[PDB]
C-alpha cells in the first residue's frame, strides 16, 4: 500500500508499505531521500506521534492517507 | 477557496475567501466587487442571518457553497 | 462511525473521517494532549489544546476537520460533519416507516428518535415544497422532530444536504426568502425579481438598482402596487 509523507510541509511524496513495515522502516527510506537522520524524524498522523515499534497496520493508515513526518 | 453570493433574483456574485475570513469580511470583497456599501448589506446562510464577528467556517460555509445577499434600504 | 457530506466525487452521506490541525498554522502537526471525548470538544472552535510540533510554530489551539472516507482525501479536502447521523449498528426501527435501514439520522428531542435517510429526505422534500420549514432567528430555516417533539429543531443545516443538489439549493433561496421577511423586511413584486430588501418600519415606499443589484420598482410595501399617495386602492 502508499502513504503519502509531507516532510517538513513538503509537498506529499508516495511512499511503498507492507502492513508489516514499522514507523522507522519508513523513518529509514524518507531519511535516505532528504539524506538526513532518521533520529531527528517524528511522525505525526490524527494528532498522535507514531512510535518506531508501532506498524502500520498497528497504527490503522488507510490506503492513501498521509503523515507529517 | 471559492464561495458565492446571490441575490434572491439570482443575481451571482463569486468570491475568493479562507474559512478564516470574517462575516465581516466577507461582506467587504463584495464591495470590491459590486460596489454595494458593506452597511446596506445583510448575507444569509440557510435561512439564518450571519453575524459580522464570526467567521465562515463557524457557519461550516464550504467550498463552492453559496451566501444570499440582501439590501437594508434607509428610505 | 461518523457519517459526512461528500461534495465530490461521491455527491451523498458518506461514512467520515476525524483528523486535527494546529489552529495558527493550519498543518497537520499539532500533537494532541488528550483524545476528544464528546461532540463538542470537535465542533466548538479552540476547544482542545496540544503542541505543533513544526519548531518554527508555538502551535497551542487544535482544529478538528472532517474528510471523506470512501476515497482516498488530500490534507485540505473537507467534508461537513452530519453528526445527528449514526450507524444503526443495535437495528432501531425508524419511526417513521418502523423498518431497518444504516444510517439513521437521530433527533436531538429528549426522547432521541431515529429516522433513516429515505424517510428524513421524505420529511425534507415534504416540508420545503408546503412551506413548512420553520424559522428561528438563531437557527435559521430547519425542521423539529418528524413527531412534532418540542426544542428539537436540527441545529446543523448541513443536513439538509440529503435533500439533493437542486433542492437543497431552493431550501437556501426560501430559508433566506424567510429570513427576510421574519425580519420585517419585503420582497420586490415585480416579475424576475424578487429582490429582498429591508426598508426601516416605518417607510411605506420602497425602492428596488443603484448598483445594478435591483430594478427599480418603487413600490408601496402595503398593496405592493407602484409607489402612490394616500389610502390603497
Ligand atoms: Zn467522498
Ligand atoms: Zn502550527
Ligand atoms: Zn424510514
Ligand atoms: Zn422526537
Ligand atoms: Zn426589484
Ligand atoms: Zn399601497
Amino acid at each position: 500500500m502508499i502513504v503519502f509523507v509531507r516532510f517538513n510541509s513538503s509537498h506529499g511524496f508516495p511512499v511503498e508499505v507492507d502492513s508489516d513495515t514499522s514507523i522507522f522502516q519508513l523513518k529509514e527510506v524518507v531519511a535516505k531521500r532528504q539524506g538526513v537522520p532518521a533520529d531527528q524524524l517524528r511522525v505525526i498522523f490524527a494528532g498522535k506521534e507514531l512510535r518506531n515499534d508501532w506498524t502500520v497496520q498497528n497504527c490503522d493508515l488507510d490506503q492513501q492517507s498521509i503523515v507529517h513526518i | 477557496m471559492q464561495i458565492f453570493v446571490k441575490t434572491l433574483t439570482g443575481k451571482t456574485i463569486t468570491l475568493e475567501v479562507e474559512p478564516s475570513d470574517t462575516i465581516e469580511n466577507v461582506k467587504a470583497k463584495i464591495q470590491d466587487k459590486e460596489g454595494i456599501p458593506p452597511d446596506q448589506q445583510r448575507l444569509i446562510f440557510a435561512g439564518k442571518q450571519l453575524e459580522d464577528g464570526r467567521t465562515l467556517s463557524d457557519y461550516n460555509i464550504q467550498k463552492e457553497s453559496t451566501l444570499h445577499l440582501v439590501l437594508r434600504l434607509r428610505g | 462511525s461518523f457519517y459526512v457530506y461528500c461534495k465530490g466525487p461521491c455527491q451523498r452521506v458518506q461514512p467520515g473521517k476525524l483528523r486535527v490541525q494546529c489552529s495558527t498554522c493550519r498543518q497537520a502537526t499539532l500533537t494532541l494532549t488528550q483524545g476528544p471525548s464528546c461532540w463538542d470538544d470537535v465542533l466548538i472552535p479552540n476547544r482542545m489544546s496540544g503542541e505543533c510540533q513544526s519548531p518554527h510554530c508555538p502551535g497551542t489551539s487544535a482544529e478538528f476537520f472532517f474528510k471523506c472516507g470512501a476515497h482516498p482525501t488530500s490534507d485540505k479536502e473537507t467534508s461537513v460533519a452530519l453528526h445527528l447521523i449514526a450507524t444503526n449498528s443495535r437495528n432501531i426501527t425508524c419511526i417513521t416507516c418502523t423498518d431497518v435501514r444504516s444510517p439513521v439520522l437521530v433527533f436531538q428531542c429528549n426522547s432521541r428518535h431515529v429516522i433513516c435517510l429515505d424517510c428524513f429526505h421524505l420529511y425534507c422534500v415534504t416540508r420545503l415544497n408546503d412551506r413548512q420549514f420553520v424559522h428561528d432567528p438563531q437557527l435559521g430555516y430547519s425542521l423539529p422532530c418528524v413527531a412534532g417533539c418540542p426544542n428539537s429543531l436540527i441545529k446543523e443545516l448541513h443536513h439538509f444536504r440529503i435533500l439533493g443538489e437542486e433542492q437543497y439549493n431552493r431550501y437556501q433561496q426560501y430559508g433566506a426568502e424567510e429570513c427576510v421577511l421574519q425580519m420585517g423586511g419585503v420582497l420586490c413584486p415585480r416579475p424576475g425579481c424578487g429582490a429582498g430588501l429591508l426598508p426601516e418600519p416605518d417607510c411605506r415606499k420602497v425602492t428596488c438598482g443603484g448598483n445594478g443589484l435591483g430594478c427599480g420598482f418603487a413600490f408601496c410595501r402595503e398593496c405592493k402596487e407602484a409607489y402612490h399617495e394616500g389610502e390603497c386602492s
